[PDB]
RNA sequence: CGGAGGAGUACGAAGGUGCGCUCAGCGUGGUCGGAAAUCACGCGUAGAGUAUAAAGGCAAAAGCGCGCUUAACUGCGAGAC
RNA sequence: GCUGGCGACCAUAGCAAGAGUGAACCACCUGAUCCCUUCCCGAACUCAGAAGUGAAACCUCUUAGCGCUGAUGGUAGUGUGGGAUUACCCAUGUGAGAGUAAGUCAUCGCCAGCU
């Protein structure tokens, strides 16, 4: 409840190198949700929201709610990719919990 | 412990691989302190064409573990292989020395009529 | 010995070590006699004398041992003989052991030489002695200089305590 | 002056016939310094580790055995 | 004057410096660090000068970790020699720098003093740099 | 006239064959005898070797022994590089 | 349902640890006459056999402890066309390595012997 991330679905036409670069130029961040008893789900997040969430340490230990459309996934942040030079977040891995 | 059996299999490997490379029907023999066994196996190495051993009823009640038993097993495997239709074979001693009971079995098979 | 161990020592060892199955009982497998007669290059005769001494001490033909790898520090090189050795099993080793225990110990200069320590940690015991005397061999007349010898007893005893128990049962001094 | 400046003539090693091709008995399949490939059914080995066909058929490459060796064979 | 104790070969090819620094771009020893944002070459003299400046500023109150080591030798022709006649003689040693490469980390000092020391060090370097701090991920 | 190394030999066995065998290192004990000789037992291990430079290889070991030997033959040679 | 022999396959299969089996088979085992053997030794190889044992070894079972397998997503690289020159960007096609979730204490064929 403390951390809520608003996301849109990332369809197959929004996957790959070119689509991801277009998204990051549009100031979005691709992310993947995986974990027990279900199939992986690809979503896109807001860079502003992600940076705001990462500024706080309790984000890395609490359970956060990712909402895409009506469905809601309760996940924990699992991995994060950053740009080597600019330190900007580039991709995120979330684990169902 | 286990070194004796591993060494015997290591000695057997070369002859078995050469027989496979030649593609001949194999006459494999096996020896234990109590019994002797012989099989005629196809060139691909998967199907047993014939077999004979002291475990067979005709020989089981005897001494079953000496040269006299080995000669009977050799004659019997020769008869069964001839009945099955095998004429030319390559002998496989399975890492044992070609001597004693193994030699007697081979000689009995040759007398029975397996050409090798 | 031989029959002595076969009839008697097995039972006492079984009771003392408290082992359920009979195959666990310590059994002395072999005895190895070695003279590491180095520097044979300079003379070429002491090795012959050592071979003769081994042949006299043990009722068997000794085998010379060649070096492995060539060492600059000594004068040894890859192929030439630098030692002499014999292995004993069966009746021969039992006879050697009984002769050792019976006569070798009194004929050493200083008693209490052997130690209840000096075990390999796996049930095998090695002892080194000086001189070819204390055996039924020719005396200082008709023999070359005195030479030391290593005797290693390899037994089936799984542990050092079992090896010591078997050794005490056979009656070796310490 | 320099102490370098030497090299040997090329040896033109390599695979001569690839998988799926048809061969005639005697055709060289692989030129190799060592046994990078091993001889399978209907394939012979020369004194310099050359692999050649001993029958007419179709070349096939595979990996087999406990050591993971690379094998080439000719199917008739 | 950092330099390998031994090398398998004396002279190496020029090569091409391309790509980003995916390895060695995270803070792993100290709490604060300086990392390059532009590619280039870093010489042993430059490394030593930056280290001396940082150590003098922080007055040896903490630990400095140097994560760059110059292992690539660079040759030069004697002077007034024509082209050819073999490769030149080894003159100095460099480390290849890609964007994201962390150069120095500092442990056990206040952040303000560390930033002052890093600002002093950056003026000695031939490429642009930035300051980073340890994060969870 | 770029960066690094080797060759202008050796061997009648160091060739053929049948049979047979696994290296190196370390830790324990054991006369001289130790950092390191030889003996005995164990632990993880190809890091050994391959006449010689390097590379590609090497368990049916292509590495290492023993007995007998001369195929280190003669005439060729489908087919390929 | 167990035991032995020969193969397919070559770690999801292996290694390690714990446990279990002697009716048959196997293994250890007894002896060194004759066959045969040790650069010495019946240790190995070989022969003649059944007083013992399932201890060791081999097999079978259990364990994710090492090892091995391993996505999805993203990143690196890259063919073609265009734009720029520290060597990157765009369109299109392709797409690792590492890491993450996760999986694994194999799966089959022929012959013979017991219950
Ligand atoms: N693959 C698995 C291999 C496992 C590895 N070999 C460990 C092993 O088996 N250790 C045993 C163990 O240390 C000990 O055994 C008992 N029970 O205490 C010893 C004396 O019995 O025997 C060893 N084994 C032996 N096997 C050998 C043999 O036959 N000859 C020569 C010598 O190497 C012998 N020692």
């Amino acid at each position: 409840a403390n951390f809520v991330l608003n996301a849109q679905a990332r369809a197959e036409d929004k996957q790959g190198k070119g689509a991801s670069r277009r998204l990051r130029r549009e100031s979005l961040v691709p992310a993947i949700i995986y974990g027990g008893n279900a199939e992986p789900v690809a979503v896109t997040l807001e860079l502003r929201e992600l940076v705001k969430a990462l500024e706080s340490n309790v984000f890395f230990e609490e359970v956060v709610e990712i909402k895409v459309g009506d469905k809601v996934e309760n996940v924990k942040i699992q991995a994060l990719q950053r740009h080597p030079a600019k330190n900007t977040p580039m991709h995120a891995d979330f684990k169902r919990a | 412990m286990n070194e004796k059996k591993q060494s015997r299999l290591r000695r057997a490997k070369s002859t078995r691989l050469h027989i496979r490379a030649l593609g001949a029907t194999r006459l494999c023999v096996n020896r234990t302190p109590r019994h002797i066994y012989a099989q005629v196996i196809s060139a691909d190495g998967g199907k047993v064409l014939a077999q004979a051993s002291t475990l067979d009823a005709s020989l089981r009640s005897g001494t079953t573990g000496n040269i006299e038993a080995a000669t009977k097993v050799g004659a019997l495997i020769a008869e069964r292989a001839k009945a099955a239709g095998v004429t030319k074979v390559a002998f496989d001693r399975s890492g044992f020395k070609y001597h004693g009971r193994i030699k007697a079995l081979a000689d009995a098979a040759r007398e029975g009529g397996l050409e090798f | 010995l031989k029959a002595r161990y076969n009839d008697e020592l097995k039972a006492k060892l079984q009771e003392e070590l408290s082992i359920k199955n009979v195959m666990e009982i310590p059994r002395i497998t072999k005895i190895t006699l070695n003279m590491g007669v180095g520097a044979a290059a300079t003379d070429k005769k002491l090795l012959d004398g050592a071979v003769a001494d081994m042949q006299l001490i043990a009722g068997q033909k000794p085998v010379v041992t060649l070096a492995r790898k060539s060492i600059a520090g000594f004068k040894i090189r890859d192929g030439w003989p630098i030692g002499c050795k014999v292995t004993l099993r069966g009746d021969q080793m039992y006879e050697f052991l009984d002769r050792l225990i019976s006569i070798a110990i009194p004929r050493i200069r200083d008693f209490r030489g052997f130690s209840a320590k000096s075990f390999d940690g796996r049930g095998n015991y090695s002892m080194g002695l000086k001189e070819q005397i204390v055996f039924p061999e020719i005396d200082f007349d008709k023999i070359d200089r005195i030479r030391g010898m290593d005797i290693t007893i390899t037994t089936t005893a799984r542990t050092d305590d079992e090896g010591r128990a078997l050794m005490r049962a056979f009656g070796f001094p310490f | 002056s320099t102490k370098n400046g030497r090299d040997s003539n090329p040896k033109m090693l390599g695979v001569k016939v690839y998988g799926g091709q048809t061969v005639t008995a005697g055709n060289i399949i692989v030129r190799q310094r060592g046994t990078e490939f091993h001889a399978g059914a209907n394939v012979g080995m020369g004194r310099d580790h050359t692999l050649f066909a001993t029958a007419d058929g179709v070349v096939k490459f595979e990996v087999k055995g406990q050591f993971g060796r690379r094998y080439v064979k000719v199917e008739t | 004057m950092l330099q390998p104790k031994r090398t398998k070969f004396r002279k190496v090819h020029k090569g091409r410096n391309t790509g980003l620094a995916h390895r060695g771009s995270t803070v792993s020893f100290g709490s604060i660090a300086i990392k390059a944002t532009e590619r280039g070459r870093m010489t042993a003299r430059q490394i030593e000068a930056a280290r001396r400046t940082i150590s003098r500023r922080i007055k040896r109150g903490g630990k400095i970790f140097i994560r760059v080591f110059p292992d690539k030798p660079i040759t030069e022709k004697p002077l007034e020699v024509r082209m050819g006649n073999g490769k030149g003689n080894v003159e100095y040693w460099v480390c290849e720098i890609k964007p994201g490469k962390i150069l120095y980390e500092i442990e056990g000092v206040n952040e303000d003093l560390a930033r002052e020391a890093f600002a002093l060090a950056a003026a000695k370097l031939p490429f642009k740099t930035t300051i980073v701090t340890r994060t969870v991920m």
